[PDB]
């Protein structure tokens, strides 16, 4: 059953021809195995024979499925889709489960041949030739032409989609309100009706769509209400990933951790507090996916904390733009945070994580910030909404952040809340230069190829000391050398530097590192007092640099 | 109503397709918003739904441009233009007045509901497609095209600059020492009369030009503290300034010059010939710190010396049409914001100061946003070009908030600077 719907124009990419594939026969009983096919599809209109003029040629397949009752051929057009102009990105986003509206009734339709039915431009059925010879190759004069979408052809997706959203339109219209979404093959009507009073519009529908040549298998509802769709498991008035198993090896490679990942992330969605800190951190090396990764105490102490919450099973609720829209953030550490939305409390409306990877050293604010943002994107993303936020965070400590730190940023409607893990600033360095205090002229360097540097100091009051170093970087140094500059000080010191990079990473305020070193300098600084800090050119400086660096260079 | 019109075909730089821009996600009130406008052009035969066959794409946004009541429709043609328009920068583009900046007084008014009744060429329209995207990606996006030109595209007052001339010559004629520029949607005109005098010179322009066409001056009202009436009135008269100024009384302890060396070096980035040495000598002693030591003679001459050489600088002020304007912004005060502009790096062009009273609305973003759109006229009006903005804030944040306080009808290129620049002084540049 063909459609009368206005086929839409389709051509090549500039200056380009149609494939031209003379493929290699097969007088197999595959060769008839086709005509069983053809000639009862051309019948049924979807393709036509055309006389033996300039169509070429296209791969034919005559393959059928394991134990296949139905012996069902298919060809590919390869090289067709390589000439096709390109389309419109027919599914470039996707509808996520927890930003849509609690139906009643609700039934899903098989749209199978439906490809079969939209029909084609008529200028470019040619392309389409394709033939089929037989027994001794003496009649290769079966060739055919598709006159409708061919399957697993360029355009047939987009356009489909294209003429069913003009299907549906005037049905739509004479009983709105009716929720309908089609996906590929699917098609996802949702109806706030009673059960009998729902299953009627149903069967109009399917008439509505039968006087358009397209049909629908299925007598109303075959579809069991636990619906598997990209994984998501869907119900009436909750959703969630039913199948979301992962095995336990004792070896492992890389090419199974991610996939491990993969289902970890993907279970992030409602499994609130899943993490995945160390249970990435590793794949860091150089991808080999036959590689096998040896497994970290921390990877094993995560997974076995994964699997606790994913042993038992957990749902999603529903959109009610009538109440109003809220979300939840908390930090798990190491740069891991967990968030929640939803609108009635408990009912989780869904879940999700963000972390700060592959860089190093970032404020606990700018992470909390960072994290907001994420949300802020997705929630409109997905109810095309901003969320209030609840957050552990004081004011006064946020508004002292963008008041001093550079980049400039925007955190909407937010609330306090209270949490162990409260965010916050433990440490502040001086603006003005201490008046009271010992003051820390501070240099470092490194050998750079021999690898072995010194770090060290000299004071107001002629206090001087040095301590060499081995395996490690010219940074490494710098930093060592303030640390020292810290423990040997008292409770308020000024140090002074010739690193501009020193210098940053400190002004950060980070915390929790995983780099040692920082970690050792950043409990100073809490313990601190006060603590002013300045900065002065490494070479040509002087105020005293002149004299501590030369005192910190001997090898090369 | 279909106007027999005839169009002017265009081509763009082969070897180059069509815009395929990514659609940002909108508001629901926004999208909603876009609809009604859309429906609305629709009708006006202005615009038209497409099909698959259109690949291509350009973003949109809703606005509040009038004065906070009414959607505009923004469209990001940043591409587009790229595409097209960078050919017909030099294939019609429209000469810059080097003396509209040497004016007293310029005032900018949209020009662009002009476009609107002209038609587009038939083989092009497909690169004007624009998207309406669903919530949650419900349902696909919602296609149309121009049929007509675009308000958002350079090249289409670059084809009603015919038109726009012709209509221009009337006034330009009874008043010649009044300069005209048209960039876009916008037209600068600039006048040296006394702002009574020239804001009735404007009413008047405004009134002849709805007299010579639906060209409708979008009217008058106020909005801020001293009470406004209508066009954004700019006076590039005092468009100049040297932002650099050093501590006039605290330079006494050993901080106090010691910080005060590391900006003189950065200085030499720029200004050059820049002596120091003779100052830095005086702290080479690793002395103690907030120490109050007064300065010597050989270099007091270091001081006096260099910060005259910061009054009248001149080298290498050359501004090249070939390359491109830059300018980044950096947060300064509470309220206070700095820009430079240049095209090669420390080759400044034009250094300024930016503050909104810190009170009324101290949002942080809001303030870079209308920054942006203040540097960027400044540049439109010394050069005629839109500079690529080096913005210090996070990618995402400002895809997500600039179309909130976004007055402008043009997009300038922008790039986001993620890196702390310790060229933040009391008052700072580039
Ligand atoms: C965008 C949309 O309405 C949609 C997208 C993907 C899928 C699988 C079902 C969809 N809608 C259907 C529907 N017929 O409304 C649906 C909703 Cl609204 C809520 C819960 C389950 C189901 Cl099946």
């Amino acid at each position: 059953p063909i459609s009368p719907i206005e086929t839409v124009p389709v051509k090549l990419k500039p200056g380009m021809d149609g494939p031209k594939v003379k493929q290699w026969p097969l007088t197999e009983e595959k060769i008839k195995a086709l005509v069983e096919i053809c000639t009862e599809m051309e019948k049924e209109g979807k393709i036509s024979k055309i006389g033996p003029e300039n169509p070429y040629n296209t791969p034919v397949f005559a393959i059928k499925k394991k134990d296949s009752t139905k012996w069902r051929k298919l060809v590919d057009f390869r090289e067709l889709n390589k000439r096709t102009q390109d389309f419109w990105e027919v599914q470039l986003g996707i509808p996520h489960p927890a930003g849509l509206k609690k139906n009643k009734s609700v039934t899903v339709l098989d749209v199978g041949d439906a490809y079969f039915s939209v029909p084609l431009d008529e200028d470019f059925r040619k392309y389409t030739a394709f033939t089929i010879p037989s027994i001794n190759n003496e009649t290769p004069g079966i060739r055919y032409q598709y006159n409708v979408l061919p399957q697993g052809w360029k355009g047939s997706p987009a356009i489909f989609q294209s003429s069913m959203t003009k299907i549906l339109e005037p049905f739509k219209k004479q009983n709105p309100d009716i929720v309908i979404y089609q996906y590929m093959d699917d098609l996802y009507v949702g109806s706030d009706l009673e059960i009998g009073q729902h299953r009627t519009k149903i069967e109009e529908l399917r008439q509505h769509l039968l006087r358009w040549g397209l049909t629908t298998p299925d007598k109303k509802h075959q579809k069991e209400p636990p619906f598997l769709w990209m994984g998501y498991e869907l119900h009436p008035d909750k959703w969630t990933v039913q199948p979301i198993v992962l095995p336990e090896k004792d070896s492992w490679t890389v090419n199974d951790i991610q996939k491990l990942v993969g289902k970890l992330n993907w279970a992030s969605q409602i499994y609130p507090g899943i993490k995945v800190r160390q249970l990435s951190k590793l794949l860091r090396g150089t991808k080999a996916l036959t590689e096998v990764i040896p497994l970290t105490e921390e990877a094993e102490l995560e997974l076995a904390e994964n699997r606790e919450i994913l042993k038992e099973p957990v749902h999603g609720v529903y959109y009610d733009p009538s109440k109003d829209l809220i979300a939840e953030i908390q930090k798990q550490g190491q740069g891991q945070w967990t968030y929640q939305i939803y609108q009635e409390p408990f009912k989780n409306l869904k879940t999700g994580k963000y972390a700060r990877m592959r860089g190093a050293h970032t404020n606990d604010v700018k992470q909390l910030t960072e994290a907001v943002q994420k949300i802020t994107t997705e929630s409109i993303v997905i109810w095309g909404k901003t969320p209030k936020f609840k957050l552990p965070i004081q004011k006064e400590t946020w508004e002292t952040w963008w008041t001093e730190y550079w980049q400039a940023t925007w955190i909407p409607e937010w609330e306090f809340v209270n949490t162990p893990p409260l965010v916050k600033l433990w440490y502040q360095l001086e603006k003005e230069p201490i008046v009271g205090a010992e003051t820390f002229y501070v240099d470092g360097a490194a050998n750079r190829e021999t690898k072995l540097g010194k770090a060290g100091y000299v004071t107001n009051k002629g206090r001087q000391k040095v301590v060499p170093l081995t395996n490690t970087t010219n940074q490494k140094t710098e930093l060592q050398a303030i640390y020292l500059a810290l423990q040997d000080s008292g409770l308020e010191v000024n140090i002074v530097t010739d690193s501009q990079y020193a210098l940053g990473i400190i002004q950060a305020q980070p915390d929790k590192s995983e780099s040692e070193l920082v970690n050792q300098i950043i409990e100073q600084l809490i313990k601190k007092e006060k603590v002013y800090l300045a900065w002065v050119p490494a070479h040509k400086g002087i105020g005293g640099n002149e004299q501590v660096d030369k005192l910190v260079s001997a090898g090369i | 109503p279909i106007s027999p019109i005839e169009t002017v075909p265009v081509k763009l730089k082969p070897g180059m397709d069509g815009p395929k821009v990514k659609q940002w996600p909108l508001t629901e009130e926004k999208i909603k918003a876009l609809v009604e406008i859309c429906t609305e052009m629709e009708k006006e035969g202005k615009i038209s739904k497409i099909g698959p066959e259109n690949p291509y794409n350009t973003p949109v946004f809703a606005i509040k441009k009038k004065d906070s009541t009414k959607w505009r429709k923004l469209v990001d043609f940043r591409e587009l233009n790229k595409r097209t328009q960078d050919f017909w920068e030099v294939q019609l583009g429209i000469p810059h007045p080097a003396g509209l900046k040497k004016n007293k007084s310029v005032t900018v008014l949209d020009v662009g509901d002009a476009y609107f009744s002209v038609p587009l060429d038939e083989d092009f329209r497909k690169y004007t497609a624009f998207t309406i995207p669903s919530i949650n990606n419900e349902t696909p996006g919602i296609r149309y095209q121009y049929n007509v030109l675009p308000q958002g595209w350079k090249g289409s007052p670059a084809i009603f600059q015919s038109s726009m001339t012709k209509i221009l010559e009337p006034f330009k004629k009874q008043n010649p020492d009044i300069v005209i520029y048209q960039y876009m949607d916008d037209l600068y005109v600039g006048s040296d009369l006394e702002i009574g005098q020239h804001r009735t010179k404007i009413e008047e322009l405004r009134q002849h030009l709805l007299r010579w066409g639906l060209t409708t001056p979008d009217k008058k009202h106020q909005k801020e503290p001293p009470f406004l009436w209508m066009g954004y009135e700019l006076h590039p008269d005092k468009w100049t300034v040297q932002p650099i100024v050093l501590p006039e009384k605290d330079s006494w302890t050993v901080n106090d010059i010691q910080k005060l060396v590391g900006k003189l070096n950065w200085a030499s980035q720029i200004y050059p010939g820049i002596k120091v040495r003779q100052l830095s000598k005086l702290l080479r002693g690793t002395k103690a710190l907030t120490e109050v030591i007064p300065l010597t003679e050989e270099a007091e001459l270091e001081l006096a010396e260099n910060r005259e050489i910061l009054k009248e600088p001149v080298h290498g002020v050359y501004y090249d049409p070939s390359k491109d304007l830059i300018a980044e912004i950096q947060k300064q005060g509470q309220g206070q914001w700095t820009y430079q502009i240049y095209q090669e790096p420390f080759k400044n062009l034009k250094t300024g100061k930016y503050a909104r009273m810190r009170g009324a609305h101290t949002n942080d973003v809001k303030q870079l946003t209308e920054a942006v759109q203040k540097i960027t006229t400044e540049s439109i009006v010394i050069w005629g070009k839109t500079p690529k903005f080096k913005l210090p804030i996070q990618k995402e944040t400002w895809e997500t908030w600039w179309t909130e306080y976004w007055q402008a009808t043009w997009i300038p290129e922008w790039e986001f600077v993620n890196t702390p620049p310790l060229v933040k002084l009391w008052y700072q540049l580039e």
